[PDB]
């Protein structure tokens, strides 16, 4: 949302897709590290992904 | 719209180069015909001037399109809004070239003009005016130019009215008989 | 009669805008006359915005004392050309119209028509040229004599204790610039001024003097022997021309691109660096760098390291300074540079007055440009001083360029009394009247003298007006007696070039003014 | 409301009557101004500054105006003027009691069309008399040339630096003729530029064969001084310029950005050993330049003078004689400045200037004038171009014309003669344009401030003898002499344009009859 | 500060010949309008209130015209011819108008 | 009526002034003017003032330069005196009091001359004279030449002269506190200068608890903890602690999937790895005055390291000065040598306002900080002025030498030794150096008007006592005793240098002014 | 600009005229404007004339006298 | 206040910050308001007392 603003290129169609992909991926991954904590109870100064 | 990009810098120089020898070469092929003579509505940039200069050809830059069309028409010369061909290569003909005894820049009120003198493929005319002050020159100009209309009338219809109101003078009788024909109102 | 042809404009005739210009004239005089002579009061003028001047120059007064009658503003263009000539005699020249131009009036007045004044102001201003040209006392440059002159013109402008304090440091300096050919008086004279300690103290300097000071803690106060590198080319951080803004995939990429960016910047010091180094190589030597661009951060903490002084943006002549003081190659391109390319100086040295920073070069071997640092209590005596300072130097400058010199105190124009009232009317008779007006016009020298010195006038003009035996003297007014002087022993001077200009501005001047008849003021809304 | 709502509307006598009335005031404004016993005038300009000169033509340039027909005769001074030099101080006076005494025939109910054409006859004939009391003269000796110019100036504040004026007016028109023409070459005097410097004085004023540059030396190492200077004129900038084409870089590797700052200085480089191949000595340009290139030139041993303006490089172009280049690649040693005789840098005080002296054949030229301050040089300068401009048009015309209105009085009594066989209705006016022209003799006579009928009778009595045509007025005596031993003389082109727009004034005021306001377009 | 002196008042009106004429004949048109429909044995009145309020109506034009109080010069002669008549002899002072 | 001439229509609405009218009258009002209104300003028994600028902030003032500078004021020679004497606190310290006491008796008693006739020049020859002959005069009344480097007793006797005159209730705390300033520091840069000492302002707890640090202070926040460690090892970077951003408009770019993972894991791992470098050589608290990375802190307080923020430039400056430590702008090198050495660093709480403490103990020399503290933030600035002045005094004491005798003593000897010499002067001048002998009466007499005595008579005891060459005694300071005091022994001395330079640059006000005699004025 | 001289402010606002200038073309001018304006009235072709006055009274006339009466010169 | 937002207080020193004093001599004593404050406590009215 308010990361590292960045322009992408990409000629593979598919290569489009995983770059869609990765970036879903990324937010993936960091829920997972939060639950894999082991927590129940987030907060955040940022705001969150519905 | 065409961005540059520059993923290798070794050429940006050759690019720069050819961005001014574009022109060059055009220049150059126009002058290789061995015309003297060049006028342009469009800009004229100095890396032009340059060139004819050392070419010793005649420039003339910002000139009415209008002007120019009766220049090709006088000269036999033809209006060229590009270099082409039938074929994709730019390339310029002399045939394209029009003519006319001597062109001179002359100094009228310390301000040159262009003259251009007998052209053989269509005789042109043009008028200089002199007077004392604008006001004087530009309403002969528009007398002058009314009477080039009624020339143009007289040729173009090869008959010819009495002046000095003999019009009317006719037509006040010849109506006033013929009023009574009519018989209404 | 315009108003006619015109409803708003405005215009007057020929008596009327005649003796305009002749009150306007008079007017003029009347304010400046105060101020020539040693013993004048200089004035203070206080501009709008609250600043203050405490001047005696009058081309000050006049270019800076607003006025709306037209031949004033003329008269201050004159004048101003004149300062930018020699520096003084504006006051003599506004002075010399006025009294020109009212003795004309008194001639037309009775019914003579001006352009007869006019010939004969042409003539006498021949005859008196002439005059002019064979007193003229040739005189070489000894060094008391430049003393002299600079004394004459300066006693005019200040305290007589300053005057004979910075006699000292004008002559030094202008002995010190001479190629035996050409000065500039540009270059080789630095006018600094610092807020600071004395109007007295004020001294020349052997080397040269800068504006600004260091831009780091690290860097050095004080260097025994310098080493100077002149330069301007960007030690600053710089991008293309050329739209270039680059892009990079990994972080690591970031940084190593930081450092290629910066890596041009450090093949530039560096090679500052590896010249140093090189030279030295002994550790008591000192190396300092002038830029007249600036200097990066990052650039500062690469010189500091090898305690290199380095400082930035100086002024665009003071390079020009530095290669006539410390004999250092200004170059540009670090990528050919040399130990030959550098500048030596005896002593170096930052000093720290206010907020603002200094700094001083010092001990040039062959010095060939120096500074007047001007020393003041009060901001606005340093501009008087300045004013003051300039003055003298290009009067110093006139003096070596014309090998005469004309004794000062007006001797010159009794001289020219006498000698103009000896012209029998070979002339065409009318315009005798004209010449008699002008020798008459020419007497006020020694009369705004006496009287600003307090002498009645009448009485010493005629007194000095003696010319003695076959030894008639150049006799000069005495200007805390009243009596006959000598100029010349008593060493008053001032530059032929003053006189003459002067002469010939103000016969031009005159004869135009006294040649208008109207003045119209028709322009646009 | 029906016509224009506040557009005002004259008619008729009244419209001849006001516009009659214009003229007269026009030029009683400037009647005084005129002559070797001339006045002098100072004007007070909108904007501050002061200007004060003798010519007629900019004193009413600097004349705003209400009424129309002013207007027509400022844009009539104007012309005169630009075409001329001179004159000017005669023309508008001339139309002015032209159009006085052309009232006279209104009130006589005269139609004004009859009396125009009297007027064009009136035109016709005075044309013929003056080419036949022309004097043809030789144009390559100079005193008669000087004394041409001398007769042509002692109206205006110069009289007494005659001498000065002269030399200079002939040695910068007669250096100045573009060969190119064949026989037929024209001078030009654009690129005899005149440069107001104060301080000094006119005597120090003198003709540089060369030009003058307002400009310094850029860097300290170039020498002020160079006997045979070799000068190339760069009109391109020498410096690292805009991709015009919106160019843009994507570095990626390190060594890239360094690189490509690497490369617009090998591209200046390449521009320095492109002009020193040449071996010159001097660059000049009207753009900026790289500081990395003065160092190049520098190292060179070369002058370089940095963003001059464009005419001025024309006219060094033209003094030096080479021409001005664009492409340092395509420079030719065809334009290598040769024809310098000396480069120096002087100072004038307090500013430095360039000197290019001493060319082997210079054909452009300016004028260093040097004198008080800058109105009166300005002044100065003014009567500076009359009299060149007079000069061209000798160049142009070996005809001459004794003035001190001799040549009038010919006319005047050549006309009576014309009238007195010339029987009709037409006949009035043409008398009436005859003795409108006797008043320039007469304003001179004013000018001095003698007895003017008895003077002018005596004149035009002298001058019924056919025996003698330049009998003239003296301006100082106030007497009748003969113009052959006063040697006041002028070109004839110039009093043929004098009359010649005089009676078009005339005709164009006589034909208008109207006046209509607010055009709000 | 001259000024040029004036002949007569400011803002004296003055206008001279035919164009003066013509604009006479063109009042004296318009006061006819305003009587030309009176007469008649099918002819016509008018009413007239004044700026007191006070109607009046009258098929007499000389009444009517009285009650015009005519500014223009030229029309007063003709108002004037108007009461000369309607002392003398009566209607027709409309025909005289016209 | 209604219509006089102008003979000169020179000016387009100006101000012409001229006939010595303006100097003999107007010009001279207006020095005086300026003398009644700082009249009482000098005194130890003088008595402060406060002053609201044109933008309406106010200003508890005693000191004479502060308040000419919140007077906007347009008479010129005005300006002129003021701006002398604000050069002369440039110089000096106080004396701005004294050289403007000097300027308006010098003023008055010289244009009596110049009504009784005397010539302008003659009275600028007079005054010139006078003044170089008390400079000659001046060194040979010095006495107690204190000499002592670094001890704190004499310095703060010493101190005592100027914290009395311009503040009369606490002179032994700030004596004390001042002296441990002086002492603390030594000659490091270059002979204590005035700048090496800090002033911050805490209201609350009066006065009297005011303290001093060997360190130097912050009013700023903290980012991760608040710990001191007696080997305290500091960082700095002028740069901000942050990954350094390219200043070309950089964008990050990728071309396939891994790109952003690798990416953003990348960043994290090598602000990790450079926070631990830093971390490495030991250094636990970091300073800056650039924007602060979240990461970057995240990571410090990870490694247990201190964050300092938001200073200004000159604030590192003096940070660095303080720790001796070198100011980085590359973020990597935490290099040993220019490494921060600090004896202690925490936060602590006063007057509700967080503050950062660089509490320290420096052998070699450290630029220390007074802490004020008390109520009214207006008494803060009046007492910081007064401190900087005594500061400022110190310095001046440093630069040479030479204690003087204060209380007007020294000035009562020189109007006495003026007056003698101005007997054996004569001349028509004799006027001249006699009324500026008589000028120096002023201050005693300004002193008695600020006590409240009878001016006439202390002066004529004071001149009484001080025939038999007693010139260490001076203007006592008690209304029971209206009469006299020694100095000396009362320990009310001041500096030989603020004298001779008061007098010299008053001299030149005088001469100046005096001088010009018609004035212009443009209209503002 | 804006500020030429007067060497003579004896007037509290008044025309002063001087120079023949008046005489030469100012005053002949007014006696012309008479002329022309009355030219018309002599004669027997010479035809009538109307003014009204200040008071907007009629006074149709062809003698000169009474029409001179009637405008108020100045 | 002007803004219309309504503000009760007890705390003196709270108070006279509300009352934005002009006159100057009394800015002096809400000053020692605001010291007190932040020093001690209640009693700021008994200080300006």
């Amino acid at each position: 949302a308010e990361k590292d603003n960045a322009e992408i290129r990409v000629h593979t169609v598919e290569d489009y897709q995983a770059i869609v992909d990765a970036e879903w991926n990324i937010l993936y991954d960091k829920l997972e590290k939060i639950h894999h904590s082991g927590a129940k109870v987030v907060l955040s100064k940022l705001p969150i992904g519905d | 719209g065409v961005q540059v990009v520059i993923t290798d810098p070794e050429k940006l120089d050759q690019i720069r180069q050819r961005e001014s020898d574009i022109t060059k070469e055009r220049i150059q092929k126009i002058l290789a015909t061995g015309a003297n003579v060049i006028l342009t509505t469009g800009g004229i940039d100095d890396m032009c001037l340059k060139y004819f200069v050392e070419a010793g050809a005649m420039a003339v830059r910002r000139v009415l399109k209008r002007d120019l069309k009766r220049i090709a028409k006088a000269s036999g010369a033809t209006i060229l809004s590009t270099l082409a061909n039938l074929e994709g290569e730019e390339t310029f003909e002399a045939a394209m070239l029009g003519q006319a005894e001597e062109v001179v820049q002359e100094r009228i009120c310390d301000d040159e003009l262009i003259l251009i003198k007998n052209t053989k493929a269509r005789t042109s005319a043009s008028i200089i005016l002199r007077g004392a002050n604008d006001f004087m020159c530009d309403e002969m100009e528009r007398s002058l130019h009314d009477a080039l209309c009624v020339v143009k009338r007289v040729l173009e219809s090869k008959s010819v009215v009495p002046g000095g109101g003999a019009v009317e003078a006719a037509l006040s009788i010849y109506l006033e008989n013929y009023a009574t024909s009519m018989g209404s109102r | 009669a315009v108003k006619t042809l015109n409803p708003k404009a405005e215009v007057a005739r020929a008596q009327a805008a005649l003796a305009v210009n002749i009150s306007a004239a008079r007017g003029l005089q009347d304010v400046l006359r105060t101020n020539l002579g040693p013993k004048g009061t200089m004035k203070m003028l206080v501009s709008g915005a609250g600043d203050i001047k405490l001047t005696k120059d009058g081309n000050v007064l006049l270019h800076e004392m607003q006025i709306q009658h037209p031949t004033a503003s003329l008269i201050a263009k004159v004048a101003t050309a004149q300062d930018d000539i020699t520096g003084d005699g504006t006051t003599s020249n506004v002075l010399i119209i006025g009294e020109l131009l009212k003795q004309a009036d008194l001639y037309i007045s009775e019914g003579l028509h001006p352009r007869i004044i006019t010939e004969g102001f042409e003539a006498a201003k021949e005859k008196a040229l002439q005059f002019l040209e064979e007193v003229k006392v040739s005189r070489e440059m000894d060094r008391e004599t430049l003393i002299d002159v600079a004394r004459t013109s300066l006693r005019t402008k200040v305290h007589a204790e300053l005057a004979d304090v910075l006699t000292e440091a004008v002559v030094d300096s202008i002995l010190a610039i001479k190629k035996q050919d050409e000065p500039i008086d540009l270059f080789m004279i630095e006018i600094m001024e610092m807020k600071h300690k004395s109007e007295t103290d004020t001294s020349l300097i052997r080397g040269l003097v800068l504006d600004h000071g260091a831009r780091h803690p690290d860097m050095k106060k004080r260097v025994e022997d310098a080493y100077i590198l002149t330069c301007n080319v960007s030690l600053e951080y710089e991008k293309t021309e050329v739209n270039s803004g680059f892009f990079y995939k990994s972080a690591e990429e970031r940084e190593k691109l930081v450092k290629a960016e910066r890596k041009f910047i450090e093949d530039r010091v560096k090679k500052i660096i590896e010249l140093k180094r090189k030279v030295c190589g002994d550790s008591d030597k000192g190396f300092v760098v002038i830029n007249q661009k600036g200097i990066d951060p990052f650039s500062l903490d690469a010189l500091s390291k090898e305690g290199i002084v380095a400082l930035r943006r100086a002024k665009r002549r003071n390079m020009e300074r530095l290669t006539l003081a410390c004999g250092g190659v200004a170059l540009n391109s670090f990528d050919d540079l040399s130990p030959d390319c550098l500048g030596h100086a005896g002593l170096v040295y930052e000093y720290t007055l206010g907020e603002e920073k200094f700094t001083f070069i010092e001990k040039c071997n062959n010095p060939r440009s120096v500074t007047l640092l001007i020393k003041g209590p009060n901001k606005h005596t340093l501009t008087q001083i300045k004013d003051a300072v300039r003055d003298g130097l290009r009067a110093v400058k006139n003096a070596i360029d014309d090998g005469c010199v004309v004794p000062g105190a007006g001797a010159v124009e009794v001289a020219m009394a006498e000698a103009l009232i000896k012209h029998k009317p070979s002339v065409k008779g009318r315009a005798q009247l004209g010449v008699q007006a002008f020798a008459d016009a020419l007497l006020i020298i020694p009369k705004v003298l006496a009287q600003n010195s307090g002498f009645d006038l009448q009485e010493t003009l005629v007194k000095i007006q003696a010319e003695h035996s076959e030894s008639g003297q150049l006799v000069g007014v005495d200007l805390n007696t009243g009596e006959p002087m000598v100029a010349a022993e008593v060493g008053v001077w001032d530059n032929y070039c003053v006189k003459k200009q002067l002469l010939h501005s103000c016969t031009v001047i005159a004869t135009n003014i006294l040649l208008v008849d109207e003045i119209m003021r028709a322009g646009m809304s | 409301l029906v016509l224009s709502q506040n557009t005002k509307r004259e008619s008729g006598r009244k419209v001849q009557s006001g516009n009659i009335n214009a003229a007269k005031t026009i030029a009683d404004i400037i009647r005084t101004c005129l002559g070797p016993k001339s006045m002098m005038k100072m004007l007070l300009d909108p904007m501050g500054g002061i200007v004060m000169t003798n010519d007629g033509n900019a004193i009413l340039r600097e004349i705003q105006v209400q009424h129309p027909a002013a207007k027509s005769m400022i844009e009539i001074s104007r012309t005169q003027d630009e075409e001329v030099g001179d004159g000017t101080t005669s023309v508008i006076i001339l139309a002015g009691e032209m159009l006085s005494v052309a009232e006279h025939f209104l009130e006589q109910q005269m139609h004004p069309t009859v009396v125009i054409s009297a007027y064009r006859k009136a035109l016709d004939d005075m044309i013929s008399t003056l080419k036949k009391i022309s004097i043809p003269v030789d144009i390559s000796d100079s005193d008669m040339m000087l004394n041409i110019i001398n007769s042509s100036i002692t109206t205006k504040a110069i009289s007494r630096w005659s001498s000065l004026a002269c030399n200079i007016a002939l040695d910068a028109v007669k250096m100045v003729q573009f060969e190119e023409n064949g026989r037929k070459e024209i001078d030009i005097k654009k690129y005899a530029r005149v440069e107001k410097i104060p301080g000094g004085i006119i005597e120090d004023s003198c003709v540089l064969r060369g030009v003058m540059i307002n400009k310094d030396v850029t860097h300290p190492r170039m020498r002020r001084y160079i006997k045979n200077p070799r000068i190339v004129l760069l009109d391109s900038s020498l410096e690292y310029k805009k991709g015009e084409s919106q160019t843009d870089i994507e570095i990626t590797r390190e060594e890239d950005f360094t690189r490509i700052l690497q490369m617009e200085e090998e591209y200046i480089q390449q521009l320095c050993e492109d002009i020193i191949q040449l071996k010159p000595d001097v660059v000049i340009t009207e753009k900026g330049i790289s500081d990395l290139a003065q160092h190049y030139l520098m190292r060179a041993n070369i002058t370089a003078i940095r963003r001059v303006r464009k005419t001025d490089n024309n006219r060094i172009a033209r003094a030096c004689g080479a021409r001005i280049v664009s492409r340092p690649e395509e420079l030719r040693e065809d334009d290598v400045g040769t024809g310098a005789g000396l480069l120096e840098i002087k100072k004038i005080g307090d500013e430095y200037f360039t000197f290019i002296t001493d060319c082997k054949d210079p054909k452009a030229c300016t004028i260093l004038l040097r004198g008080a301050s800058k109105e009166i040089l300005s002044e100065v300068e003014r009567n500076l171009q009359d009299a060149m401009q007079v000069c061209r048009n000798v160049l142009l015309d070996p005809q001459l014309v004794p003035g001190g209105g001799a040549s009038e009085m010919a006319v005047a009594h050549a006309l009576t003669e014309k009238s007195k066989a010339m029987t009709g209705v037409e006949q009035w006016p043409y008398r009436a344009v005859a003795q409108a022209l006797e008043v320039i003799p007469r304003t001179l006579i004013q000018n001095c401030g003698a007895s003017t009928i008895r003077l002018l009778t005596s004149l035009r009595a002298k001058h019924t003898q056919e025996n003698c045509e330049t009998w003239g007025v003296n301006g100082e005596t106030g007497t009748l002499v003969d113009m052959k031993e006063l040697g006041i003389w002028e070109p004839l082109a110039v009093k043929l344009q004098t009359y010649k727009t005089a009676v078009e004034t005339a005709v164009l005021l006589l034909r208008i009859d109207d006046i209509v306001s607010g055009h709000k377009k | 500060m001259p000024t040029p002196v004036i002949l007569l008042k400011e803002g004296t009106d003055s206008s001279q010949g035919i164009p003066q004429l013509v604009s006479n004949i063109s009042a004296c048109q318009v006061i006819a309008e305003a009587v030309r429909t009176t007469l008649g044995p099918r002819g016509m009145d008018k009413l007239i209130v004044d700026g007191r309020g006070k109607a009046t109506i009258s098929n007499d034009g000389a009444t009517i015209l009285k009650l015009l109080d005519v500014v223009h010069p030229a029309a007063k002669t003709l108002v004037d011819i108007a009461k000369s008549q309607d002392a003398e002899v009566g209607d027709g002072t409309t025909s005289v108008t016209l | 009526p209604k219509a006089p001439g102008f003979a000169q229509m020179l000016k387009e609405g100006a101000k012409h002034f001229s006939g010595l009218e303006e100097a003999v009258y107007r010009n001279i009002q207006a020095c005086k003017e300026l003398a009644q209104t700082t009249r009482t300003a000098y005194g130890p028994n003088g008595m402060n003032k406060m002053v609201i600028n044109h933008l309406e902030k106010l200003f508890v003032t005693n000191d004479a330069a502060t308040i000419l500078r919140e007077l906007e004021v347009q008479h010129p020679a005005a300006k002129m005196i003021v701006m002398a004497s604000h050069m002369q606190e440039q110089e000096v310290g106080d004396g701005t009091n004294f050289v403007l006491v000097f300027a308006g008796a010098l003023l008055e008693l010289a244009e009596e001359l110049l009504r009784i006739g005397l010539s302008v020049s003659e009275v600028i020859e007079g005054y010139e004279i006078a003044c170089r002959k008390a400079h000659e005069i001046l060194p040979n009344l010095v006495c107690c030449s204190a000499k002592n480097l670094r001890d704190i007793d004499e310095v703060s006797s010493l101190l005592r002269t100027s914290i009395m005159s311009k503040q009369y209730g606490n002179e032994v705390f700030l004596a004390k506190l001042i002296a441990q300033a002086c002492v603390s520091i030594f000659p490091d840069s270059g002979h204590f200068n005035v700048d090496n000492i800090r002033v911050c302002k805490i209201l609350g707890s009066g006065i009297s608890s005011s303290s001093v640090l060997h360190g130097m202070v912050f009013k700023k926040e903290t980012e991760g903890d608040v710990t001191s460690v007696k080997d305290a090892k500091i960082a700095v970077y002028s740069c901000p602690f942050d990954g350094m951003i390219t200043e070309t408009k950089g964008t990050v770019l990728i071309k396939t999937a891994e790109e952003l993972m690798n990416f953003s894991k990348g960043e994290e791992n090598l602000m990790d790895a450079q926070v631990k470098a830093i971390a490495d050589t030991g250094a636990n608290v970091v300073v800056t005055g650039g924007k602060v990375a979240d990461m970057a802190l995240h990571y410090a307080n990870k490694y247990n390291i201190m964050l300092v923020r938001l200073n200004s430039k000159w604030d590192l400056r003096r940070l660095c000065k303080t720790v001796g430590a070198t100011a980085l702008p590359r973020l990597t090198p935490p290099v040993l040598e220019e490494m921060g050495h600090c004896d202690s660093v925490y936060l602590s709480e006063v007057g509700d306002t967080q503050v950062v403490v660089f509490k320290h103990e420096k052998e070699d020399g450290a630029i220390s900080t007074i802490v004020l503290r008390g109520s009214t933030d207006n008494l803060m600035d009046d007492i910081e002025r007064a401190v900087d002045d005594g500061v400022n005094t110190f310095k001046v004491l440093t630069r040479d030498k030479r204690l003087v005798p204060g209380g007007g003593a020294t000035e009562i000897e020189l109007a006495k030794q003026i007056t003698s010499y101005g007997e054996t002067c004569p001349g028509l001048e004799q006027y001249a150096i006699k009324k500026f002998a008589e000028a120096f009466e002023a201050i005693p007499r300004a002193l008695a008007e600020n006590s409240g005595v009878k001016a006439n008579e202390v002066i004529s005891k004071l001149y009484a006592v001080h025939q038999e060459g007693n010139k260490n005694v001076g203007l006592d300071i008690e209304a029971e005793v209206p009469a006299v005091k020694d100095m000396l022994e009362a320990g009310i001395l001041d500096t030989y240098l603020g004298k001779y330079w008061a007098i010299k640059l008053a001299t030149n006000a005088a001469v100046t002014v005096l001088r010009v005699d018609q004035i212009i004025m443009a209209k503002p």
